[PDB]
RNA sequence: GACCCUUAAC
RNA sequence: CGCGGGGUGGAGCAGCCCGGUAGCUCGUCGGGCUAGGAACCCGAAGGUCGUCGGUUCAAAUCCGGCCCCCGCAACCA
RNA sequence: GGUUGCGGCCAUAUCUACCAGAAAGCACCGUUUCCCGUCCGAUCAACUGUAGUUAAGCUGGUAAGAGCCUGACCGAGUAGUGUAGUGGGUGACCAUACGCGAAACUCAGGUGCUGCAAUCU
RNA sequence: AAGACAUUGUCAGGUGGGGAGUUUGGCUGGGGCGGCACAUCUGUUAAACGAUAACGCAGAUGUCCUAAGGGGGGCUCAUGGAGAACAGAAAUCUCCAGUAGAACAAAAGGGUAAAAGCCCCCUUGAUUUUGAUUUUCAGUGUGAAUACAAACCAUGAAAGUGUGGCCUAUCGAUCCUUUAGUCCCUCGGAAUUUGAGGCUAGAGGUGCCAGAAAAGUUACCACAGGGAUAACUGGCUUGUGGCAGUCAAGCGUUCAUAGCGACAUUGCUUUUUGAUUCUUCGAUGUCGGCUCUUCCUAUCAUACCGAAGCAGAAUUCGGUAAG
RNA sequence: UGAUUUCUGCCCAGUGCUCUGAAUGUCAAAGUGAAGAAAUUCAACCAAGCGCGGGUAAACGGCGGGAGUAACUAUGACUC
RNA sequence: CGAAUUUGGGUAUAGGGGCGAAAGACUAAUCGAACCAUCUAGUAGCUGGUUCCUGCCGAAGUUUCCCUCAGGAUAGCAGAAGCUCGUAUCAGUUUUAUGAGGUAAAGCGAAUGAUUAGAGGUUCCGGGGUCGAAAUGACCUUGACCUAUUCUCAAACUUUAAAUAUGUAAGAAGUCCUUGUUACUUAAUUGAACGUGGACAUUUGAAUGAAGAGCUUUUAGUGGGCCAUUUUUGGUAAGCAGAACUGGCGAUGCGGGAUGAACCGAACGUAGAGUUAAGGUGCCGGAAUACACGCUCAUCAGACACCACAAAAGGUGUUAGUU
């Protein structure tokens, strides 16, 4: 017995019930996937700023 | 059987152009992309490395990573009932700066400039854009412009 | 396909750690040892009454195997393996391809 | 025999031309498309009568041949073979397919039903639109009744409704009658084989003087 | 060792 | 209207352990035997290999179309 | 404004055939000892600033030029099409309402523009 | 009589449908046969984002390549025009013209001209380590692989480029075996040397391709079900079947239409057969005949009539008409 | 197989069945053959069997095509 | 119907066993493997059933994988429980700006591929002749060498190219300083990234709305679908098979289409009044046998979308109109 093969009928309606919300955005995205050379250097630069800031507001 | 390869249904999408084949003009390699820049994706069919998938043709995203020849682009893709964050490693030939983005930045500076001029005198500059408004009343003079009367034409063959 | 008998490639031997020359040989699967644990367990399971106790494959579909090149570094004797694509004809004897010759 | 024209009258499928993906198609029933005094000149036949369609449909090559032979034979027998020029302005380019059902015995035992029902070519048709000319006749003004009657006779060979409409252009030209004469009084129109060439204001003037000499020579 | 045949046409 | 093989001189077979630009037998022809036939002996000719289109390492053998010789399956309500 | 070198957009720049080019500038160019690959100092390499060559390259002009580009109430609100009716029509299809709106065609106009560093009576 | 043979006991090969147990894919316009739409790739269907079905259409894959990979350099291709002593339509050789009309392993589509094509030189980046990403997607696996990082390299003057093939296909889990990886860890009463077992990365393969180890027959048959699905009627359809019409080239002795009627073309009918699968598989008794009633008309006969190639007879065509 | 009568043709290639024994053919336990330490590969007119050879159809069973040819045609005794 | 006869009693053979002059026959109404008990409440993706009320919310027949196709797992759709604030950083929408697309249309005197006709010359093999190779010979025929036209086309053609649909942006995580940091990067305080201090609430940088945002856990059912309009494939077609978007039916009553899952109208707590929708208003039947202008007479009139059909072709029947 043959059945129905495929239809996207009702699929858009289902996807809109509690649906298509955009992904929540953040300040400070994850530094994964960015260049390690930039990541390694960024770690040193952020460290110095925290030390530099701490000295200023001692 | 069915066929769904990486570049299926890309015959005209990835076609180069009419009288625009061959080597790419070098200004595309002179453009600079920073993290946060809004870029468009238009795949160049001559350059086969760092090629976006056909889904991403015409998609506009944000740069998150800058490598030797490529930029990481974040693109929101609709998967089912929600958008998923996709990360594209695209060579520069397949992207260009969004022009609307650059236009809005000029508005940001123009809005700040207009605020500076108005703040000198307080004239309620109203930076906010407005929709096209319904027309105000006007008077149409007839001198030299006498109305010319029109009628429906009769039917005729013209063959 | 035709693969040379020597191949300068990266060696990880804690002494080279660089590109050095290798001798190139085909991999041979080695004789299945009696007294390997799987055979010891299998021989135990096959003993006595019950028949065949494990599956026996019959639905063979590949007409080709993958050729594995074993590489011995000529510097530090550290051996290495790499696998090639499926090929119906493999030769290590490198008879170079000549371009502009008549038949 | 041939399956009735009612089965292919209307435009249901996309244009299906003979091609490298078809590569095996029956020949068209109509091979001749120019009749009467075809070698004539545009000044010889000032009157044009059009047989036009009022339906978006398909005409088989067989109906085109029947209408053509009928229209030609009446004009020749009434007014002479070389007193007119008739040109059928549609060519059958769409091939019609048939899913050959068996009229043998034990048909359902090996018919497979609608499985693999993609049909084989068995005919050719021309896809015409509302207001598209099927037949055009070039003739003299004193032969209007004769060539209108020939197209009336040929209307019976086509399905659907057709209009016999008089052209306001001289012969097979694109210019109206009185627009043709002014272009003809000047040396702007030169007789080609059966059609004519036109003097254009553009191009190299050296060529435009070598031809159309009467236009420049006063 | 092998070796078949022979004009209708005075 | 499905699945398979095959098509090379007048006739029957050789390119099927991927290639001698086509060979071997019968038939035919010429000569010789014999007082002519036959049988026998000595020589010769005969097909660009069903047709069309594909790699261009002598490609057409092996690939894809149409025709022809056929063969098997054509059932259970 | 000419020219050279490096460019950007990549024919408004291309193509055909003629006409013109002062100074500046390729090279008419000339040579093979040297670095440099071959049958060939033709290309390529190197060496010179010569009789003084604008013949060619190149640039510009021309042509009811081909092409290309720009524009148009030119075709044309046409083709097409989003939405609508218990509109019409046996049907095929069509008309109408609220919107969007081509391409051919025709007619004009246009013969690259321009950045950086030099150089030039 | 027979004899350390036989026999008996144990183990080990052979034989063994006599017997036992089990199995004997899926999709599918019913199932079978056929095919593969079962893992894939190109173009189209596909309705200009993406997705998108049918046993839709036109095709392709399980390979091939130490170069057909990498780098660099030099050079232009197909094809037409222009000559020659045996040189011719095809051997060269030389100029022209030539946007690619060539070639690039294959299918197809893209892409590529001082190259991605063709020739030359040097090479193995088709290498190490392990992460991030894209496509199918559950955002799992597999296959491809896009961009980097940390090494080692190749090439090039250098910028750079190179982590296989110009891009889109070209493929494989658990368990077991085996190989490679400083005797690294363990063999648990303590040791030493064999053996075995571990950790990391490959191979050996599952094509029904996320991967069972598998022959039939049943007309002696069984069970759970299915109108999710065939074999009647009925319904939609009407290709085919049957029956009409329009046009009028022609036939009918010199006349289309008395009677016909090609090429076309419009229909009607469901007294054919297909197509479909809607109803019925907790069952609607199936072929034919016999019997019997009624209905239809597309009239064979009988009533009246029109027409004729109706001079009579006999026919033929048509009308009203199913009494 | 199926009274009697008259007969019972050809085929042992295949599948069986059966008969045979040169084994630079295959070949199980046991047994016999290297060296430190042993658990641990072999060879062997290696047993039968299988392979090799023969018989057997009143065993199972099987038992062909193409083309040409007779002086009217047709056919084909004949012929490849 | 005198025997291979019929038959009583005794006896023997017992279930994968017996017995069989053979039918899978017979073996206590059981036989293609008896009967009895037990294992055993055997397993069942299959059929049937599944017990009170009201209230609120409220589906799916779709994705991927599976010897998967009448089943599962997974995701989706749904419920429940909530958890983190005194104006929610959002939206099945528009606008503005900016992209992307190869469909419709168009085009083919534009490439590719088709395709109808006529317009010059030229023995570069062959079809033929005034004259006989008569030398490139006062001719036409494939054109074996040439451009200007011309009719008609394409799902797997295309320069062009819509409509609809579609990506992004329209700011407080935003904008304007000689570095503040770094081991990255640069020739270089050059940049890159992230920062400290400074300048910006009724306009916080379009419109409209926002019904509270955002977030988590867990779990049910479902995983047979079907029907309009429009686009669309196979098919002659189908109340046929298969896709796209949407709306529906399934899950839904109500008014209308007589009647009907889907059409039109409108979605539903219990009542009342008033208006309506769609559809109607001669009578059935509530509502004008109203008003107004025409047209039609049928010895088969016509009479309302889906929808329950009719065509080509004809008619001095009738009406209007064009020449």
């Amino acid at each position: 017995a043959k059945s129905k093969n495929h239809t996207a009928h009702n699929q858009t309606r289902k996807a809109h019930r509690n649906g298509i919300k955009k992904p929540k955005t953040y300040k400070y995205p994850s530094l994964k996937g960015v260049d390690p050379k930039f990541r390694r250097n960024h770690k040193h630069a952020l460290h110095g700023t925290a030390k530099a800031l701490a000295a200023a507001k001692k | 059987g069915k066929s769904h390869g990486y570049r299926s249904r890309t015959r005209y999408m990835f076609q180069r152009d009419f009288r625009k084949h061959g080597a790419v003009h070098l200004s595309t390699y002179l453009k600079v992309y920073k993290v946060g820049d809004i870029v468009d994706i238009k795949a160049n069919g001559s350059i086969q490395k760092g090629m976006p998938h056909k889904f991403y043709q015409g998609k506009t995203g944000v740069v998150y990573n800058v490598t030797k020849s490529s930029v990481g682009v974040i693109i929101n893709k609709m998967v089912g009932n929600r958008y998923l964050e996709k990360r594209l490693n695209l060579r520069v030939e397949h992207i260009k700066h969004s022009k609307c983005r650059q236009e809005f930045l000029e508005r940001v500076k123009a809005n700040a400039a207009k605020r500076a001029e108005a703040k000198a005198q307080g004239v309620a500059v109203q930076l906010k854009r407005q929709p096209a408004q319904p027309r105000e009343s006007r008077i149409v003079s007839t001198e030299g412009n006498v109305p010319q009367t029109l009628a429906p034409v009769p039917y005729e063959t013209f063959i | 396909v035709n693969v040379p008998k020597t191949r300068k490639t990266y060696c990880k031997g804690k002494t080279c750690r660089k590109h050095t020359q290798h001798k190139v040989t085909q991999y041979k699967a080695g004789k299945a040892s009696l007294f390997a644990q799987g055979k010891r367990r299998y021989d135990r399971k096959q003993s006595g009454f019950g028949g065949q106790t494990k599956p026996v494959f019959h639905k063979k579909a590949k007409t080709t195997k993958k050729v594995v090149l074993r590489l011995e570094c000529v510097k530090c004797k550290t051996r290495a393996q790499l696998t090639l694509k499926r090929c119906k004809h493999f030769e290590l004897g490198g008879e170079k391809k000549q371009k502009g010759q008549a038949l | 025999a041939r399956r009735p024209a009612r089965c292919y009258r209307y435009q249901k499928n996309k244009p299906y031309p003979k091609s490298r993906y078809n590569r095996a198609v029956p020949d068209s029933k109509i091979r001749i498309y120019d009749l009467g005094k075809k070698k004539a000149t545009v000044d010889e036949f000032p009157l044009c009568v059009h047989l036009v369609s009022n339906e978006l449909e398909q005409l088989s090559s067989e109906a085109l041949e029947a209408a053509r032979i009928c229209a030609n034979k009446y004009m020749t027998t009434v007014s002479g073979r070389d007193a007119f020029h008739l040109r059928v302005r549609v060519h059958p380019f769409h091939v019609l397919r048939i899913n050959k059902m068996l009229s043998c015995a034990g048909a359902d035992r090996l018919q497979q039903g609608m499985r693999g029902a993609w049909g084989k070519p068995h005919g050719l048709a021309a896809r015409v639109d509302i207001g598209q000319i099927i037949f055009s006749v070039r003739t003299k003004d004193s032969n209007k009744d004769v060539v209108v009657e020939g197209l009336r006779r040929a209307r019976y060979k086509f399905p659907g409704q057709q209009k016999i409409i008089l052209s306001k252009k001289w012969g097979f030209t694109n210019l109206d009658r009185p627009e043709y004469l002014k272009k003809r009084e000047a040396g702007e129109v030169k007789d080609d084989g059966a059609f004519v060439k036109f003097l254009s204001k553009k191009g190299s003037l050296e060529n435009n003087i070598r031809e159309f000499p009467e236009y420049f020579a006063a």
